[PDB]
């Protein structure tokens, strides 16, 4: 996260770290959506341009974290993956459309002060909150600038951007399964996700029921925190039928 | 060398 | 049922340092 701040303790108890076993590195962010399901970006797991095609055994889920590198004994919980499910129509070739995956954990994770799921939006949530100017929150242990890594979880609040602005910022074809967020150059504030924040959550606090909803998944950006560029997020609500399908079947 | 070793049971 | 309510925040009626920024943006 560029131009964010250190998370408060327990601020994002749905934050998950995808941790590569060998080498030991941060693979991506993710989110906890129940006691056995973790949501992330497909491209965290499968991105043949960059000979990424992790399997379940390659990664751990680390939940309850704050420190990036430290083993937070009695706080984090480390979970093994039972199975990864990548959206079958994930478009890694063109534009990361449907950049979403689910991971089932071998065992349910115990909730604690530090570990707790985020909600997924329903249509009404989406339709209320996913409005240009409405800010969400992105969190991650990714780089602090494009070109360095944080001691702890970083947080940044970023406004959703009007779709034509998103589209005009890039040559890539933006789909209805994406939205973008970030400040405009005129806007003076900054912030973005950056390498290793992929797969983590863009969340919004519903003013109707005071719950956090994960509205987006950190997907991609052209660099980090560049003027006139925006972060692109998977539209969770648009893909929730697939989510529900997977969770319902498996 | 960045990350503190995980308890061996998780690997 | 309990999703999206944080033990150290919503569950205790404590706000974090910037969530007001979000609420203020839900104009
Ligand atoms: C394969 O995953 C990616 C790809 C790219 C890329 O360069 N792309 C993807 C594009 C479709 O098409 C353009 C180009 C194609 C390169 O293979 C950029 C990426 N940025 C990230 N994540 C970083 C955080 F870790 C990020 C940075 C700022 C904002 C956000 Cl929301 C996220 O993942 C990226
Ligand atoms: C990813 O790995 C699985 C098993 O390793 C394989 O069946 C699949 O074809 C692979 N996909 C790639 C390299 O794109």
């Amino acid at each position: 996260i560029v131009e964010g701040s250190d998370a408060e303790i327990g601020m994002s108890p749905w934050q998950v770290m995808l941790f590569r076993k060998s080498p030991q590195e941060l693979l991506c962010g993710a989110s906890l959506i129940s006691d056995r399901w973790v949501l992330t970006a497909a491209h965290c797991l499968l991105y043949p341009p960059w000979d990424k095609n992790f399997t379940e055994n390659d990664l751990l889920v680390r939940i309850g974290k704050h420190s990036r590198t430290r083993y937070e004994r009695n706080i984090e919980k480390i979970s093994m993956l039972e199975k990864i499910y990548i959206h079958p129509r994930y478009n890694w070739r063109e534009n990361l459309d449907r950049d979403i995956a689910l991971m089932k954990l071998k065992k349910p994770v115990a909730f604690s002060d530090y570990i707790h799921p985020v909600c997924l939006p329903d249509r009404e949530t989406a339709a209320s909150l996913l409005q240009a100017g409405y800010k969400g929150r992105v969190t991650g242990w990714g780089n602090l600038k494009e070109t360095g890594q944080p001691s702890v979880l970083q947080v940044v609040n970023l406004p959703i951007v009007e779709r034509p602005v998103c589209k005009d910022s890039t040559r890539i074809r933006i789909t209805d399964n994406m939205f973008c967020a970030g400040y405009k150059p005129d806007e003076g504030k900054r912030g973005d996700a950056c390498e290793g924040d992929s797969g983590g959550p863009f969340v919004m606090k519903s003013p109707f029921n005071n719950r956090w909803y994960q509205m987006g998944i950190v997907s991609w950006g052209e660099g980090c925190d560049r003027d006139g560029k925006y972060g692109f997020y998977t539209h969770v609500f648009r893909l929730k039928k697939w989510i529900q399908k997977v969770i319902d079947q498996f | 060398g960045d990350f503190e070793e995980i308890p061996e049971e998780y690997l | 049922a309990d999703c999206g309510l944080r033990p150290l925040f919503e569950k205790k009626s404590l706000e974090d340092k910037t969530e007001r920024e979000l609420l203020e943006s839900y104009i």
